[PDB]
RNA sequence: UUGAGCCUUGAUGUGUAGGAUAGGUGGGAGGCUUUGAAGUGUGGACGCCAGUCUGCAUGGAGCCGACCUUGAAAUACCACC
């Protein structure tokens, strides 16, 4: 049905424009979801070399469209902050061991020095899929209350395979045309400063922004 | 493709091997012949960087990890049969070491909190999280059921206690320098079990072994070392 | 002949070197000795390399 | 060619080992039960098997330092027994030169000549004789081991795997040396041509059946 | 006929613990099914021989996903390779 005519309605060899590509995601439409589109694009780097991995993060102005449950698991007060600041928990060892496993899970993990028990708190299934805090991400910092601040503005993180290719949380398709230029290029300018500088060649080749239950286009 | 560049060694008065200059790679086996007490185990050390030459350069390929097997087959006894293994990929068995080092230190500072935060991170893209996951499959593959798995290396035989010590420098491998693979001696059964697997993948080797027939049936180069 | 040539290089981060010989084969051993050094006008620890 | 020669400080004349039941065992059950058999001073009897049968535990019994479960084994009051381990460790240690282990054996010698000649026998020299005995490699601590034994002169020789790290050069050095040595001796190398070359008393144990003493073992491996 | 490089498409890929031959990257829980299904009979090829797999009419429109032993989550799909 929709993989047999949209495959033959769009065409990816030809690289489109910017706003008839915004266009035409939201005027796919097949089925019926909130449509979180994302993007891809294929970062010209070495990610066989541990130092031209690119794991980094960036404040959006449209955040993710959802909260999650960004606590500061470090007892003191970094967690006395966050939780005036709006986290999902506080920060105790009662849910890092007895409640680790019972707790099912949360969105979000902010450390602190004052109690760094989260550090193996998670152990191998509550940072397994990507729930330990970053060192260089700012998440372990002793400023609990400025990363539940942040957490709280939207700061959207990315990473990269094993080649390098970036696809990371951009917005929802609640939010219109317009309001997708201001991500798409903040997030390439916040990708292109914090670039490293041992990236030899054309670092950025095609960008192809996609839908959840829909297919991708070649954005330029 | 790794390089040695006029490398000469001198132990006690007299040089070992005097400016020696080779290129290895390729899909290619050097094995390598010498009398024991030249040469030959210090050679590979040099290749593997452990040990530094007195005159020369090791010419090393920049992050290609260079997996070894060493000459001693009873070094390894109090580490366990699923230790060892996924002792054999350093970068992985370092950070994994230090990190034990939080359930061990009740006290966590200010930098401390930083070097948890990233450690972590570290071993998340080294693996950690099936870094147990692809050694006891591994494992199992060469031939070591899982009863023993979490056994003491000092309750196995040394027939396989080699098997193990040959999975552990399985882990992404290229530029395999195996030291001397028999004594302990395989019976014959493993011995062809041996040769089928290393014939059968391709990549970089260098076998030292002492066996005529193995080293007829595997390698396809000699590298003998023998006047100087 | 038989004796080679060694320069003794200076550890006070100048580049500076005496030069004297030393009999290569009896043991492999660095000679350490505390010379002047001009360039720094101290007298610093000279160890050894060719 | 490393020149060894294994001698006899006194010879022993009406048998030697006469085992009667042994049943060692670690984790499973025991890995043989009765072996009961006799030497008669004879030759070898290379005991051979696959990896993980227990030959090398079998020669721990049979030397001593291991005791079976409930057995005896026994030797002539005269018998001399010098000891090749499969694994060598515990022996180079404690960090002496080459010359102080091996004048730390040796009955009654001059310290200067026949302990100092033994080692020019096997390929050492004066630049040699003063390294640590901890740094050897291989092959060099496995003639060191043949040194020991040559100056130890001992009537029974247990020699576990002496064929592990030697030259293939000096394999078929030791061969002769064997096959000219007088007295009585076991091993379990797994070589072919070395049981083939000279073993006269061949005994296969495996987690069943122990077989034993079919003759030259090339008739042994002709039945099998 | 046999190599090497590229484009496009189609096949292609376990454990240790299983209802199951799970590549990650995590986006998400509701799509997928009738531009004819659930399952039935017909076999190609591959096959750590258990199974994937696709030409095929009829039979006519249920299945899947979630929970779940688990290091990981499931051809609920798609993009990036
Ligand atoms: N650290 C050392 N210091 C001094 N001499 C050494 C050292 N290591 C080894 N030797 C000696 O120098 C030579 C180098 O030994 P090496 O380990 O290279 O032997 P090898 O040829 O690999 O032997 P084998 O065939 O038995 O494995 C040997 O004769 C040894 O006795
Ligand atoms: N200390 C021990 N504890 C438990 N099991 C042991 C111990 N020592 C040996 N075994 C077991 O006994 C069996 C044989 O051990 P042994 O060391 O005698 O081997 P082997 O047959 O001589 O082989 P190889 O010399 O080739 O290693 C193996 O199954 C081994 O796991
Ligand atoms: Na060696
Ligand atoms: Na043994």
């Amino acid at each position: 049905k929709r993989m047999r005519v949209i495959r033959e309605k769009v065409d990816a060899t030809k690289q489109y424009d910017i706003n008839e590509a915004i266009a035409l995601l939201k005027e796919l439409a097949t089925a019926k979801f909130v449509e979180s589109v994302d993007v891809a694009v294929n970062l010209g780097i070495d990610a066989r070399k541990s130092d031209q991995n690119v794991r980094g993060a960036t404040v959006l102005p449209h955040g993710t469209g959802r909260s999650v449950r960004v606590a500061v698991f470090t007892q003191g007060a970094n967690a006395e902050a966050a939780k005036a600041a709006g986290a999902e928990l506080v920060g105790m060892e009662d849910l890092a061991d007895q409640i680790k496993k019972g707790e099912m899970n949360f969105d979000v993990v902010i450390a602190s020095p004052d109690a760094m028990r989260v550090v193996g708190q998670l152990g191998q299934v509550l940072g397994p899929r990507g729930l330990m805090p970053n060192p260089k991400v700012g998440t372990v910092t002793p400023n609990v209350a400025e990363a539940v601040k942040n957490a709280k503005a939207g700061q959207v993180r990315y990473r990269n395979d094993k080649n390098g290719i970036i696809h990371t949380t951009i917005g929802k398709v609640d939010f219109d045309a317009d309001k997708l230029k201001e991500n798409l290029e903040a997030l390439l300018v916040a990708l292109k400063k914090a670039k490293p500088t041992q990236a030899k060649g054309v670092y950025i080749k095609k960008v192809s922004i996609s839908t959840t239950m829909g297919a991708g286009v070649a954005v330029d | 493709m790794l390089v040695s560049s006029n490398v000469t060694m001198q132990f006690g008065s007299k040089p070992l091997f005097e400016n020696i200059s080779v290129k290895f790679g390729g899909g290619n086996r050097y094995g390598l012949i010498g009398a024991n007490g030249s040469g030959k185990s210090t050679f590979m050390k040099i290749l593997g960087g452990d040990l530094e030459p007195t005159l020369g350069n090791v010419s090393l390929d920049p992050n290609e990890r260079i997996g070894k097997l060493r000459q001693d087959q009873f070094a390894f006894e109090e580490f366990t049969v699923l230790d060892t293994v996924i002792m054999g990929h350093k970068e992985l068995w370092e950070v994994k070491q230090e990190r034990d080092r939080i359930y061990a230190l009740p006290e966590m500072s200010e930098e401390d909190g930083y070097k948890v935060a990233d450690l972590e991170v570290k071993y998340g893209e080294m693996d950690g999280y099936s870094a147990e996951a692809r050694a006891g499959e591994l494992l199992l593959g060469v031939g070591i059921p899982v009863e023993q798995h979490y056994g003491p290396m000092s309750e196995v035989a040394p027939g396989w206690k080699l098997r193990v010590l040959l999975a552990q420098a399985l882990f992404a491998d290229p530029d395999i320098l195996l030291l001397d693979q028999p004594t302990n001696n395989l019976d014959i059964d493993t011995i062809r079990w041996l040769e089928q697997v290393l014939n059968e993948r391709d990549s970089t080797m260098i076998i030292i072994s002492h066996d005529r027939h193995f080293l007829n049936m595997v390698c396809t180069h000699m590298a003998d070392l023998d006047y100087g | 002949g038989i004796r080679e040539k060694i320069k003794l290089v200076s550890s006070a981060g100048t580049g500076h070197f005496y030069t004297t010989t030393k009999n290569k084969r009896t043991k492999p051993e660095k000679l350490e000795l505390k010379k002047f050094d001009p360039v720094v006008r101290q007298h610093v620890i000279y160890k050894e390399a060719k | 060619n490393p020149f060894i020669r294994f001698e006899q400080d006194k010879k022993l004349f009406r048998n030697a080992l006469e085992v009667e039941g042994l049943t060692k065992g670690f984790d499973n059950g025991p890995l043989f039960k009765n072996l009961n058999l006799l030497l008669e001073v004879g030759e070898k009897l290379a005991v051979l098997g696959t990896n993980g049968v227990g030959k090398s535990t079998l020669l721990k019994t049979l030397v001593g330092d291991l005791q079976p479960d409930s057995g005896t084994v026994k030797w002539s009051e005269n018998a001399r027994i010098g000891y090749y381990a499969q694994d060598h460790e515990y022996e180079f240690e404690n960090d002496l030169t080459v010359f102080e282990w091996m004048s730390q054996w040796k009955q009654e010698g001059d310290d200067e000549q026949a302990v100092r000649s033994i080692l020019g026998r096997l390929l050492f020299s004066q630049d040699d004789i003063k390294k640590p005995a901890k740094v050897l490699s291989g092959g060099e601590k496995g003639r060191m081991l043949f040194g020991k034994l040559m100056m130890q002169k001992p009537n029974i020789l247990i020699m576990d795997q002496p064929t592990n790290h030697l030259d293939m050069e000096s394999i078929e050095s030791l061969n002769m040396a064997l096959e000219l040595y007088q007295g009585t001796l076991i091993f379990v190398s797994h070589d072919r041509e070395f049981v083939s070359s000279l073993a006269t008393r061949i005994l296969e144990i495996t987690p069943e059946r122990v077989i034993d003493f079919s003759g030259n073992y090339e008739d042994y491996l002709r039945s099998k």
